[PDB]
RNA sequence: ACUUGGUAGUACACUACU
RNA sequence: ACGAGUGUCGUACCAAG
C-alpha cells in the first residue's frame, strides 16, 4: 500500500543517479513513479523513452553495421605458428610460477602401485604366502639405506615351522572376537599382524625406517614449529617441454605396455560376463571380444589386484598400535603390503600407509609406474619395494572403484574403430582411471577447450595457452599427457579441412539424411590410429569426465577462493571509475543503447500477453502462503546472523600469529585455532551459524516475524525491513582444475530474491519445468529444428539467387565468360559461435538491473520503489569469510608477502568484507539471462543492417541460457569473401557483449561452420550429437553409498540417460553389468559372499529376484530406457503372461492375454512366481511391510526399496536446529507426543501437505521430527565415510527391519543384518495367501491401468523384425501424442492434496482434469480393498486392545497414503527426447524406431507390429468429443482416398475404396460410421471427389463449393512437388464473382494464364488483377523468372513492399516500362513481370 | 484395421501396414529389400509372382536427383523430381523382385547345381523344419517368406507346402555352423543372425 | 629422544535454479 | 616418503616416567 521514501536518500542510488546524465535522470525518475494502471495507456512511459533514446540506437546501429566494410578477413586463426608462439609464452609463465627440476627422481607416483605376474607354481595359502615372503625379505643381498631395516622386518615375522600352530592361534583369536604370542622371532598380535620387536632390528634402523621412510613421527608437531621449521618455497614440477623427461616418460610407458600386455594364463570368468555375455554379444559380438581380450590381459589382473589389495589394507586399518605392522594380501601370491601404523582410518581426515612388496622370478619384470625404490635379489629371483604411500579415504575410494572405469573408459575408445590396437588403449585408460592427483586434472579440464578451440574455423586459444593454460606436471604420465595435448592441438587445425557433409536428402517437411561423413581420416589424440568427426570429439570431451570429485584441500581451496573474491573486489574497487560507457569499455554499459534495447523487449514482451501479472502471481504461489513454496521450507542450508557463543563454543593456548598474542598469554603452548581464540582475537567479530530452510522459517514463525499473510506482501515488507545483507561461501568441491566459490545468505535475502528473480523468469523464454544447473535435453531438439530451417535458408537462397546463373552456365556447357559469370553469383556462408561469459557473476554491471526494474510495466510505483531499495541494499552486502578460513590464517607465524585478505580486512580486524559489484553465483539467472538476451537482439539488428547495406539475406538465431550462448549466422551474398564477414561478425560479437556490460570467455568462446555446442550438446549440421559416456562414467566415479538398491537404482537411470542420447546398446548393456557387479562387490553379495540372496529365496539365479530384493536385471534394453526401475516387474508379468496364455490366445494383444488370467490356477504356479507376484501384490501395490519405522514420515518418503540400510543421525547437525529443541522439549512431556498424534489424526492431509498455515506446519515440522529418515536428511552423510562403511563393519545389523504391520553405541546401527532381514522377509511372505483375485489385481493395476505399459507390453509382445538399415539421419523425438499416455494429468503431489482435502479444485491445479485424476485414484483405493482392509485392521486392533490406539491408526493412514503417492508416481514415465534413427510422426513409429535401434550396434532394423500396439482404452477411446470423431474421419478418408490414388490401379479404386469403406475401421471406429459423419456434416464441401465417385453428392454441395467465390476461391488443380524450392507443375486457379484466373507453369517459368472476365477493359482488369492475385493462394511470384514483354500485352508483374511482402498486380507493357524508367530517374523497387496473361 | 485382400499373391491390407514401401519415389522403391517386400506375400497356392501386380498403380511416380549448393561448406542436396513414363509403382516393385530374387537364391545356393538343386531343397527342408519345431524368433518369419517367394519365382511353389519335417537336436548345430555366410547380401547381417539366434536356443534347449 | 597406558564415526558439508 | 601448495597445512592426539 505504500512505497519506500528511503530509496530516494540512499548513497547507492545517489552514486547511480550522479552517474548519469540529467535528462536520464529526469527519466528514471519519471519511469520510477510511472503507474500503468491510472496512465491513459500501458505502454505511454515505455514508448516514449524509446521514442527519446531512438536516434541514439539508430546511430550505434548504423556506425556498427559500417564497419563491414572496414574489416580485413585476418580474424585469429588457431594454425601452428600461433599455437607455438602461445606455448612459448605459456612455458616462460610456467617456468616463472613454479620450480621446475629435470632430475628424474623428483617425480610422483603416477600410480600408487607396482605389481607383478602371479606364481602358478607356487601355493596361495595364506601362511604359505607369509612364510615365503618373509624368507624372500631376510635373504635380500646388498646394502642400501633401508636394506637392513626391511631385513629385520622379514626376521621378525618369520615363524619356521610353526605354521599349524600360527594357523590354530589365528582361528582362536577371530573365533571369540592385546597380548603378543611368541610363535617364532615373532609377536603375533592377530592374522598377519606383528609387533617390532626390538631384539631383532637395531634402534638407529627402526628410526630410520619409521620417519624418513614413513613420514610417521619425522615432522615436529604445530606448537613446537617455529620461524625456520616452516617451508617456502614454489611447487616442484617436472619439466615437461624438456627433451630427457619426455623420453623417460615414454620409457615408461613403453616398460609398462610391455609388461601389461602379456596373458594371466587363466581364463576370464567373473560377474559380468556370467550375468550379461549373452545380451553383450547378441548386442556386438566385437564389444564381447574387445572385453574378453581386456579379461586376458595383464591390465585387468593389475587393476584387480590393486583394487583387492586396497580394500584388504583398508579393513585392517582401524586398531594399529604405534609399535606394530601388519601384512596384507590378495588374489595374486606375488604382490603383497605393509600396512605401517597411522590414526584410525574411520576418524576425521584418517589417512592410510602402506608400501607395496613384489616378489618376480626376473628383474624388469615389474610394473613401476613411477613408484618403486628399489628392486634387490633374493634367494629364487628378485624382491621389488615400493616407496611408503600415505592416503585419504576418497583416493582409497577412487581406487577401490577403479576396475569400473578402466573397463568402460577401453570399451569406449574403442568402440567401432579397427584403426585402434587395445594395447594403447589400455595403457592410456590404465594410466587415467588410477590417477588420484591433481596432475592429470590440470590437463584434462584444459585440454577440451584447448583442442576444440584450435578445431574451430576462429577462437582465441593462443592468449588462453599463454595467459591461463598452465599445466601442473609432477608425475612423468604428466609429461606425456602434455605432449599428448601439444600434438593435438598442433594437429588440431591442419586436420580440419578432413571433414565433409554428408548428402542432404530434403523433401519440404523433413530433412531425411544429414550430418558430417564418417570418413576415419582425422588423427587420434591419445594414442595412435584414426577417428571420425563424432570419435574426435569424443575423445576430446571424454576424459575431463575420467576426474575424481572433490581432491581439493580446504587448507589451500579456502584460501584460494578468498583470494579470489578479494581480488576481484580490490580491481572494482580501485580501477572500475566510470559506470557508462560508449567505447566498449570493459565493466561498463552503454546506457542509451541498453535503456532502448530493454524498452524494446519489454514491449515485444508485455503486448504478447495481457495478463502478465496474474501468470507471474499464480505460477509462483505470490497470493498464497510462506509455508507452501517448497524453496522455502527445503532442508538445504541458510545463514543466521546473532550471537551463538554457546552452540559454536565446543586448558588455554595462544595463537601462532604474533599479531594477535597478548603479552599475558606467551607462557603458553601455541595450539590450533578455534572459536574461542577466534571470538578472542579479533574486535569487530560478526557472529554467525547455519542453519536449515524449514528450521528457520520455523524460528521466524514461532517469533512472530512471518505471519499468515500472503508471501508476497511478507516479501515487500521485508525489501524494507531488512536492511542488512551478510554472505558466506564453500567451496563447490567440482572436478575442475580450479574450484568455485558458492554463497550462502540469509532466509529474508532469499524471499527478497525470489520476488525479483520470480518475475524476471516469466519473461524469459526458458522452460520453467526444468533448472538453470540441469538444462532438459529438449535444447537438443531445439538446436536441431534452428540448424534444419538455416539449411532451408540456405538452399533456398542462394539457389534464388543463383538460378540464372546456373540456367546460362548450363545452356554454355554442351571459357573466361563462363568463371567471370561463375564469379559474380550469390555464395552462402554458415556460422556458429559458440560462446561462453567470462565472469558472469563477478565481473557484472549490476546498476543496469535498476533500469529493468524502472522500466517494468506491470508493477505499481511502490513495488517498484520496495524493489529497487532492495537492490540498494544488496549492492551493499558483506561477506563473512569462513571460520575455518579465519583459523588457517591466525596460526601463520609469517606475514605473508602481499596479503590481500588482509588488506581487505583490515589486518583482519573483522571478518567481513564488502562486495559491491559481484552478484553472486546463481542469485540473480533469470534476470542476468534476459538482459543477455537484449545483447542479443541488439547484435541480431546491427548484422541485418550489416547485411542489408549488402543487399544481401541473412537469418541470425540465437540461444541464450545463464551465460552460454549459441548464434548461428547464415548468409547469402555476392559481394565481398567470407573471411571479411567472418571478421566483421566476431568483432561485432565482442563489441555487442562489451556494449551491456558482459564479456566473451577467451576459453570457451569459438567459431565454427558446421558443429553447434549448446550447454554440452551439439548438432554437426542437423544431426544432434550427445557425447553418451559422460553418462557412463558419471555412474560409476558418482556413488553416495545409500544402500544397494539405491546405488543400483541411480545407475540404472544413468544407462537410461545414455541411452536416450544415443548409445549403442552393447555399451549400454557393459553398462549395466558394470553397475551391477559394482553394487554388488560394495555390499558382500556376489556369488558365496555374506549377503549373497541366492540361498534365501525360491530362485535359481539372480535373475529371479527382483533388483529391490538384491537381484539382477532381467529387462529386454527397450523397457529400461522407456520405462526404467519398473521394467523388471513388467517384463516378469509379460514372460507369465507368455508362458499360461493358451496358444490361441498367445498373438493377440496384451489386454486380450490379460482378460484369460482369471482361468489360471494358483495350484500350477511355481514357487519363485508366487514369491515374485506376493511381492507385487504386498509391498508394490500395499505397505504389507515398512522398509523402515514410519512414524513421522509424510506421503513421499516410501521409495520403491524394501531393505534400507541405516545412515548417519548427526547430533552435531541436528542440536543446531532451533525446532529440535522444540521436539524435544514436547518429546519429554507427560501428554504432549500423544496429543500432536490425536491432532494429526483428526487432520489427516497433514501426512501429505506439510502445513498450509503457520499453526499446522509448525504441528507437521514437529511430528516430522519422529520419522528417524527426516533426521538422516539432516544429517551428515559423507561417501567417503559411507564407503569405509561397508568394508570396516560388514556384519553389524543395518536393517531395520520390522515384520509385516508391527509384528557407547554405533552412529549407524540397525537391527538385524541382510540374510537375517532375507530370512524374516521369507518367513513373513509365505504367511500371506495368493489367490486367481490377487493376480487379477496385480495385472489391472501394473499393467492396465498404464496406456505406457500397455504399449510397451504391446510392443514387446507383438514385435516383427524387419529390414537391416544404415543410420544416416539421426534427429531428436519425443513421443507424439503422448498425452495420450498419461493415465493422470497432475503431479503425484497434487493429486494426493486433492485427495486428502476431498476437493478438486486445491491451489495448484485445473478442477476439470484433477476430477479425473481423482476418480483415477478412487477407483485404484476401491478395486485393491486398501480402505477397507485398513478399517477392518483398526478395528480389529481396536477390540484386541480394548482402548483406540492413536499410534496404530496413525501408522495405518501413513501407509495408505504412502501406497497412494506410490500408485500415483509409478504412472508418470518422464519420457524426454530420444535421438532415434529416423522422424517419429505417431507413437507406433516411435516405438518402432526406438525398438529397432536397440538390438545390433552396427545397424538398426524395421520393426512391425500384427496388431495394434496403442490399443483405444480409458484415456484414447475418452476424451473425445464430437468434433475428435470429425477429424478422425477427415484424416481416415484424406488417407485412403490419396492412398488409392498412389498405390491403386485406376480401374480399381473405386471397387477397392468401397471394399476399405464397408469393411474395414480406422482408429477403432468404423469407416462407414465415419462415411456417415462426413456425409451429414458441413465440411461435405472438402470431399467432393469422395462423395462423387461413391454416388452421394448432391446440387446441393455443387451449390455451396461454388458460392464461397465470395471470399476469392484459390484451387491448386495439381500439387508441386516442391513448394519451397519451386519443383513441379504450378496449376492454379483463382475464381471470385464474374472473374477468374488460371496460372501453367513449371518450376520457375509461369508458361501462361488465363484472365476470365466480364467487361473487357483496362479497369476491370486491374482491378480484377489486384482482387485475384491478392488472396491466400500460396504462389511466391517473385521466385519465378523475370520474362520479357510485348506491346499490347498484359503481364502479371510482381514488385517489392515491406522488404519481404510484395505486391503482385497485373500490368500493360507500356504501364511497366514508363514507370520502371521513371523510377531510374531518382532503395530501387521496379515493377518486375512474370508470366503472361491472356485476357 | 480390417480383413485381408487377396488380390493375387499380393495383400493390400498388408501393404498398408508396410511404411517402408509407402514411398512415392521411384528410386527408394526400386532399391529396398526383398525383406520390405515379404511382408506383401500370402500366395496360398501361387505359381506365379506377375498377377497381382496387375491391381497396382501405372502412374509416374518421382525419382531423385542431386544439385551442389554454392556454400563454404560444400555439400549436395537431393530432392524429389516428376518422373518419366515409365517410373511407375509397379514397375520399381517388379525391379525390386527381379534383382531381390536372384541375389537371395544365390546367397541360398548351398550347391554346385544352383537354387532348386535337390540337396539345396533338403537343405531348405531343414531350414523351413528348423523353425517349425523351435519356436519362432524374430529373424525367421522374414527368411521364411523370401523362400516362399523365391520358390514361386523358380515355378516350385508346390514344394514349399509339401515340406515335411524329418529330432536329435545336437545334429542341427553342425549343420548350421558348417553352413556358408554372405557378404555383399543385405543377408551379410541377417543369415547370420539368424543362425547365431538358433544355435543359442539349441544350446539352451 | 625413548617406554608403557589411555582416547578418537564423517569434509560436522554446504547455495541459487525444480 | 606420500597428499596438498607460486598461503606457513596433513604427516594422529593425551597423560605418565
Ligand atoms: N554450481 C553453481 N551454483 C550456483 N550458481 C551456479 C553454479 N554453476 C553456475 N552457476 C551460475 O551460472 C553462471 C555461469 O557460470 P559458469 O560456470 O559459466 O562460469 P562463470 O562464473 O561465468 O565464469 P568463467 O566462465 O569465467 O569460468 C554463474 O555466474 C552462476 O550465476
Ligand atoms: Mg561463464
Ligand atoms: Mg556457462
Ligand atoms: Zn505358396
Amino acid at each position: 500500500k505504500t512505497g519506500c521514501p528511503e530509496f530516494w536518500k540512499h548513497p547507492i542510488y545517489k552514486e547511480f543517479k550522479m552517474s548519469m546524465p540529467v535528462p536520464e535522470r529526469r527519466l528514471f525518475e519519471e519511469s520510477v513513479k510511472f503507474n500503468a494502471y491510472e496512465s491513459e495507456r500501458w505502454n505511454t512511459n515505455l514508448v516514449k523513452i524509446r521514442e527519446y533514446t531512438k536516434k541514439d540506437y539508430s546511430e550505434h546501429i548504423s556506425k556498427s553495421a559500417k564497419n563491414i566494410f572496414l574489416a580485413s578477413g585476418f580474424y585469429k586463426q588457431p594454425n601452428k605458428n600461433e599455437i607455438s608462439e602461445g606455448w612459448t609464452l605459456m612455458v616462460e609463465r610456467v617456468q616463472d610460477q613454479r620450480e621446475i627440476s629435470k632430475s628424474l627422481h623428483d617425480q610422483k607416483p603416477s600410480i600408487h602401485f607396482i605389481w607383478g605376474a602371479h606364481n602358478p607354481g607356487n601355493s596361495n595359502n595364506a601362511t604359505f604366502k607369509l612364510i615365503l615372503l618373509s624368507k624372500s625379505l631376510q635373504s635380500i643381498k646388498g646394502i642400501s639405506t633401508y636394506t637392513e631395516a626391511f631385513k629385520s622386518l622379514g626376521k621378525m615375522m618369520d615363524i619356521g615351522d610353526k605354521a599349524i600352530e600360527y594357523e590354530e592361534f589365528c582361528m582362536s583369536l577371530k573365533s571369540k572376537a592385546l597380548e603378543p604370542k611368541q610363535i617364532n622371532n615373532a609377536l603375533v598380535l592377530w592374522e598377519q599382524q606383528f609387533m617390532i620387536n626390538n631384539d631383532l632390528i637395531d634402534k638407529s634402523e627402526k628410526l630410520k625406517l619409521f620417519k624418513n621412510f614413513c613420514g610417521i613421527g619425522k615432522h615436529k608437531q604445530f606448537k613446537n614449529k617455529m620461524l625456520e621449521d616452516l617451508e617456502v618455497s614454489k611447487p616442484k614440477i617436472l619439466d615437461f617441454d624438456d627433451a630427457n623427461m619426455y623420453l623417460a616418460s615414454l620409457t615408461m610407458m613403453e616398460q609398462s605396455k610391455k609388461i601389461l600386455s602379456k596373458s594371466n594364463g587363466l581364463k576370464p570368468d567373473n560377474f559380468i560376463l556370467n550375468e550379461f555375455g549373452s545380451r553383450i554379444k547378441d548386442a556386438n559380438k566385437e564389444t564381447y571380444d574387445n572385453m574378453h581380450k581386456i579379461f586376458e590381459t595383464g591390465y585387468w589382473q593389475c587393476i584387480s589386484d590393486f583394487s583387492t589389495l586396497m580394500k584388504n589394507i583398508l579393513s585392517v586399518s582401524q586398531y594399529n598400535r604405534h609399535n606394530t605392522f601388519r601384512i596384507a594380501m590378495c588374489a595374486n601370491n606375488n604382490v603383497f603390503a605393509i600396512v605401517f601404523p597411522s590414526a584410525d582410518i574411520k576418524t576425521k581426515k584418517a589417512t592410510v600407509v602402506y608400501s607395496i612388496i613384489v616378489l618376480h622370478k626376473e628383474e624388469e619384470n615389474i610394473f613401476n609406474p613411477g613408484c618403486l625404490h628399489g628392486t634387490f635379489k633374493c634367494m629364487n629371483g628378485y624382491i621389488s619395494i615400493s616407496r611408503a604411500i600415505r592416503l585419504d579415504k576418497e583416493r582409497c575410494q577412487r581406487i577401490v572403484s577403479s576396475p569400473g572405469l578402466f573397463l568402460t573408459t577401453c570399451l569406449l575408445f574403442k568402440h567401432d574403430n579397427p584403426t585402434l590396437v587395445m594395447s594403447d588403449i589400455m595403457n592410456f585408460s590404465i594410466y587415467t582411471s588410477l590417477s588420484i592427483t591433481k596432475s592429470v586434472l590440470s590437463l584434462t579440464e584444459p585440454a577440451r577447450y584447448m583442442i576444440m578451440n584450435s578445431l574451430a574455423i576462429s577462437s582465441n586459444v593462443k592468449d588462453y595457452i599463454a595467459e591461463k593454460f598452465s599445466p601442473y606436471t609432477k608425475t612423468l604420465f604428466s609429461v606425456y599427457m602434455t605432449r599428448l595435448i601439444k600434438n593435438a592441438c598442433f594437429d588440431a587445425y591442419d586436420q580440419r579441412q578432413r571433414v565433409q557433409l554428408r548428402d542432404i536428402y530434403l523433401s519440404d517437411y523433413d530433412i531425411t539424411q544429414k550430418g558430417i561423413k564418417d570418413n576415419r581420416e582425422l588423427t587420434s589424440i591419445w594414442f595412435p590410429g584414426s577417428v571420425t568427426l563424432k570419435e574426435y570429439l569424443t575423445q576430446i570431451y571424454l576424459p575431463f569426465y575420467f576426474n575424481a570429485k572433490g581432491l581439493h584441500e580446504k587448507h589451500h581451496v579456502m584460501v584460494d577462493l578468498a583470494k579470489t573474491i578479494l581480488e576481484i573486489e580490490c580491481e572494482q574497487r580501485e580501477n572500475i571509475k566510470e559506470i557508462w560507457s560508449t567505447n566498449c569499455t570493459k565493466q561498463t554499459v552503454n546506457l542509451k543503447i541498453l535503456i532502448h534495447s530493454l524498452c524494446k523487449n519489454l514491449l515485444a514482451d508485455t503486448s504478447r500477453h495481457n495478463h502478465l501479472r496474474n501468470r507471474i502471481e499464480n505460477r509462483n504461489n505470490f497470493r498464497r502462503s510462506i509455508t507452501t513454496i517448497s524453496t522455502f521450507t527445503s532442508s538445504k542450508s541458510c545463514l543466521k546472523i546473532g550471537d551463538f557463543r554457546k552452540e559454536k563454543e565446543l586448558r588455554k593456548m595462544r595463537l601462532a600469529n604474533p599479531m594477535f598474542v597478548t603479552d599475558e598469554q606467551v607462557c603458553l603452548e601455541v595450539g590450533h585455532c578455534n572459536y574461542e581464540m577466534l571470538r578472542n582475537a579479533m574486535p569487530n567479530y560478526t557472529d554467525y551459524i547455519s542453519t536449515k530452510v524449514f528450521d528457520r522459517l520455523y524460528e521466524l514463525l514461532d517469533k512472530k516475524v512471518l505471519t499468515d499473510k500472503p508471501v508476497i506482501e511478507q516479501i515487500m515488507d521485508m525489501m524494507i525491513d531488512h536492511k542488512k545483507f551478510y554472505f558466506t561461501f564453500f567451496n563447490k568441491g567440482q572436478k575442475t582444475s580450479k574450484d568455485r566459490e558458492i554463497f550462502v545468505g540469509e532466509y529474508e535475502a532469499k524471499m527478497c530474491m525470489y520476488a525479483v528473480e520470480r518475475i524476471a523468469k516469466e519473461r524469459c523464454k526458458l522452460n520453467p519445468d526444468e533448472m538453470i544447473s540441469e538444462p532438459g535435453d529438449g535444447k537438443l531438439k531445439v538446436l536441431e529444428q534452428k540448424s534444419e530451417q538455416e539449411i532451408r535458408f540456405l538452399v533456398e537462397t542462394t539457389r534464388q539467387k543463383n538460378r540464372e546463373i546456373d540456367e546460362a552456365i548450363e545452356a554454355l556447357a554442351t571459357l573466361g565468360k563462363i568463371e567471370k559469370l561463375s564469379l559474380g553469383k550469390a555464395k552462402g556462408l554458415k556460422m556458429e559461435i559458440n560462446a561462453d561469459m567470462s565472469k558472469w557473476s563477478a565481473q557484472d554491471v549490476f546498476y543496469k538491473y535498476f533500469w529493468l526494474i524502472a522500466l517494468d510495466p506491470i508493477l505499481y510505483p511502490q513495488e517498484k520503489e520496495r524493489i529497487l531499495y532492495f537492490m540498494c541494499n544488496y549492492m551493499d552486502k558483506e561477506l563473512i569469510l569462513p571460520d575455518e578460513l579465519l583459523f588457517n590464517l591466525l596460526d601463520q607465524k609469517v606475514a605473508y608477502q602481499n596479503d590481500i585478505i588482509a588488506t581487505m580486512t583490515n589486518q583482519l580486524n573483522s571478518n567481513t568484507v564488502l562486495i559491491k559489484r559481484n552478484w553472486l553465483q546463481g542469485n540473480f539467472n533469470y534476470t542476468s539471462s534476459y538482459v543477455h538476451s537484449c545483447a542479443m537482439s541488439v547484435y541480431k539488428e546491427i548484422l541485418k543492417e550489416a547485411i542489408t547495406l549488402l543487399d544481401g539475406s541473412i537469418l541470425v538465431n540465437s540461444l541464450v541460457h545463464s551465460d552460454d550462448n549459441q548464434t548461428s549466422i547464415t548468409i547469402v551474398q555476392d559481394k565481398m569473401e567470407n573471411d571479411k564477414i567472418i571478421d566483421f561478425a566476431m568483432k561485432e560479437f565482442e563489441r555487442a557483449c562489451l556494449t551491456f556490460g558482459c564479456q566473451a570467455n577467451m576459453k570457451k568462446t569459438y567459431v565454427t561452420n558446421c558443429i553447434k555446442e549448446f550447454v554440452s550438446l551439439f548438432n554437426l549440421y542437423g544431426e544432434p550429437f550427445s557425447i553418451y559416456g559422460r553418462f557412463l562414467l558419471t555412474s560409476v566415479g558418482d556413488c553416495a553409498y545409500i544402500g544397494p538398491y539405491e546405488d543400483l537404482a541411480s545407475r540404472i537411470s544413468s544407462a537410461q540417460t545414455a541411452i536416450k542420447h544415443g548409445c549403442p546398446p552393447s555399451l549400454a548393456w557393459v553398462s549395466i553389468a558394470i553397475s551391477h557387479w559394482m553394487t554388488s562387490l560394495t555390499y558382500n553379495m556376489l556369488p558365496g559372499q555374506s549377503n549373497d540372496p541366492i540361498d534365501y529365496f525360491p530362485a535359481e539365479n539372480r535373475k529371479d529376484i527382483p533388483i529391490e530384493l538384491n537381484g539382477v536385471l532381467d529387462a529386454p534394453l527397450s523397457m529400461i530406457s522407456t520405462v526404467g526401475l519398473e521394467s523388471g516387474n513388467l517384463y516378469f508379468l509379460i514372460k507369465l503372461l507368455s508362458k499360461y496364455t493358451p496358444v490361441m490366445q498367445k498373438r493377440e494383444s496384451v489386454v486380450n492375454q490379460i482378460a484369460e488370467v482369471k482361468n489360471w490356477k494358483v495350484e500350477d504356479l511355481t514357487d519363485n512366481e508366487i514369491f515374485r507376484l506376493k511381492i507385487l501384490r504386498y509391498l508394490v501395490l500395499d505397505a504389507e511391510m515398512d522398509p523402515s519405522d514410519i512414524m513421522g514420515e509424510t506421503s513421499d518418503m516410501r521409495g520403491r526399496s524394501i531393505l534400507t540400510p541405516r545412515k548417519f543421525t548427526t547430533a552435531g547437525s541436528l542440536r543446531k536446529l532451533y525446532s529440535f529443541s522444540k521436539y524435544q522439549d514436547r518429546l519429554s512431556s507427560p501428554g504432549g507426543m500423544v496429543e500432536l498424534f490425536t491432532y494429526l489424526l483428526e487432520k489427516p492431509e497433514l501426512l501429505v501437505t506439510k502445513g498450509e498455515d503457520m499453526k499446522d506446519y509448525m504441528e507437521s515440522v514437529i511430528f516430522r521430527y519422529n520419522s528417524k529418515r527426516f533426521k538422516e536428511s539432516l544429517s551428515i552423510q559423507n561417501p567417503a565415510q559411507l564407503f569405509i562403511e561397508q568394508i570396516l563393519f560388514s556384519h553389524k545389523p543395518v536393517i531395520d527391519f520390522s515384520g509385516i504391520r508391527d509384528k557407547k553405541e554405533p552412529d549407524i546401527l540397525g537391527k538385524v543384518t541382510f540374510t537375517e532381514a532375507y530370512r524374516l522377509l521369507m518367513r513373513d511372505l509365505s504367511s500371506l495367501e495368493l489367490t486367481n483375485d490377487d493376480i487379477q489385481v496385480i495385472y489391472s493395476y501394473i499393467i492396465l491401468n498404464d496406456p505406457m505399459m500397455i504399449t510397451i507390453a504391446n510392443t514387446h509382445i507383438l514385435s516383427i523384425y524387419g529390414s537391416p538399415q544404415r543410420r544416416m539421419g539421426m534427429s531428436c523425438s519425443t513421443m507424439p501424442e503422448f498425452r495420450n499416455l498419461k493415465l493422470i494429468h497432475h503431479s503425484p503431489a497434487l493429486v494426493l492434496r486433492a485427495y486428502s482435502k476431498n476437493n478438486p479444485d486445491i491451489q495448484g491445479a485445473d478442477p476439470t482434469e484433477m476430477a479425473r485424476d481423482l476418480v483415477h485414484l478412487k477407483e485404484f483405493v476401491e478395486n485393491t480393498n486398501l480402505e477397507e482392509k485398513m478399517k477392518v485392521r483398526i478395528a480389529m486392533n481396536e477390540a484386541e486392545k480394548g482402548q483406540r490406539d492413536i499410534v496404530f491408526e496413525l501408522k495405518e493412514m501413513t501407509r495408505f497414503y504412502q501406497v497412494c503417492y506410490e500408485y500415483v508416481k509409478s504412472t508418470e514415465h518422464k519420457i524426454k527426447v530420444f535421438i532415434l534413427p529416423a522422424k517419429s510422426y505417431t507413437t507406433t513409429d516411435f516405438c518402432s524406431l526406438m525398438q529397432g535401434n536397440l538390438i545390433k550396434d552396427k545397424e538398426w532394423y524395421t520393426v512391425h507390429y500384427l496388431k495394434q500396439i496403442l490399443s483405444g482404452g480409458h484415456k484414447a477411446i475418452m476424451q473425445h468429443n464430437a468434433t475428435s470423431e470429425q477429424n478422425i474421419a477427415f484424416e481416415c478418408f484424406k488417407l485412403i482416398t490419396h492412398f488409392a490414388d498412389s498405390f491403386i490401379d485406376s480401374l480399381s479404386r473405386s471397387a477397392f475404396l468401397q471394399l476399405i469403406i464397408d469393411e474395414f475401421s480406422y482408429k477403432d471406429v468404423k469407416v462407414s460410421k465415419l462415411y456417415d459423419i462426413i456425409k451429414n456434416g458441413y465440411n461435405r464441401t472438402d470431399f467432393i471427389p469422395l462423395l462423387f465417385r461413391t454416388g452421394d453428392l448432391r446440387q446441393a454441395d455443387l451449390d455451396k463449393y461454388d458460392a464461397m467465390k465470395s471470399h476469392e476461391r484459390v484451387t491448386w488443380n495439381d500439387w508441386q512437388t516442391s513448394r519451397h524450392l519451386d519443383m513441379g507443375s504450378i496449376n492454379l486457379t483463382i475464381t471470385g464473382y464474374n472473374r477468374s484466373i488460371t496460372i501453367i507453369g513449371e518450376d520457375n517459368k509461369l508458361t501462361y494464364a488465363e484472365l476470365c472476365l466480364t467487361r473487357k477493359t483496362p479497369e476491370n482488369i486491374t482491378i480484377s488483377g489486384r482482387k485475384l492475385l491478392g488472396s491466400r493462394h500460396g504462389l511466391k511470384f517473385e521466385n519465378m523468372s523475370k520474362i520479357q514483354t510485348y506491346p499490347g500485352n498484359y503481364y502479371i508483374t510482381y514488385r517489392k513492399k515491406d522488404r519481404h511482402q510484395f505486391v503482385y498486380q497485373i500490368h500493360s507493357h507500356e504501364s511497366i516500362t514508363r514507370r520502371n524508367e521513371e523510377h531510374m530517374a531518382i532503395i530501387y523497387n521496379e515493377i518486375t513481370p512474370v508470366c503472361v496473361v491472356n485476357v | 484395421e480390417g480383413p485381408p485382400i487377396k488380390t493375387g499373391l499380393l495383400d493390400l491390407t498388408e501393404l498398408m501396414k508396410s511404411q517402408d514401401l509407402l514411398n512415392l519415389n521411384y528410386d527408394n522403391i526400386r532399391n529396398s529389400n526383398l525383406i520390405s517386400f515379404s511382408k506383401l506375400i500370402c500366395c496360398e497356392g501361387s505359381d506365379n509372382i506377375n498377377d497381382g501386380l496387375e491391381f497396382l498403380s501405372d502412374d509416374p511416380m518421382n525419382f531423385t536427383e542431386g544439385e551442389a549448393i554454392h556454400s563454404t561448406p560444400i555439400f549436395n542436396i537431393y530432392y524429389s523430381k516428376r518422373g518419366e513414363r515409365h517410373m511407375t509403382y509397379r514397375n520399381a516393385i517388379k525391379l525390386l523382385i527381379e534383382r531381390e530374387t536372384k541375389i537371395f537364391e544365390e546367397a541360398f545356393t548351398f550347391s554346385e547345381n544352383g537354387f532348386i538343386s535337390p540337396e539345396n531343397l533338403g537343405c531348405l527342408e531343414a531350414v523351413v523344419s528348423l523353425i517349425k519345431l523351435l519356436k519362432t524368433n524374430e529373424w525367421s518369419t522374414v527368411i521364411d517368406k523370401c523362400i516362399h517367394i523365391c520358390l514361386i519365382k523358380n515355378g516350385m511353389d508346390h514344394m514349399y507346402h509339401s515340406f515335411d519335417v524329418p529330432i536329435n537336436w545336437v545334429m542341427f548345430r553342425e549343420f548350421i555352423n558348417s553352413l556358408p555366410g554372405t557378404d555383399i547380401p543385405p543377408w551379410n547381417v541377417m543369415t547370420e543372425n539368424f543362425k547365431k539366434k538358433c544355435i543359442a536356443l539349441i544350446n539352451s534347449k
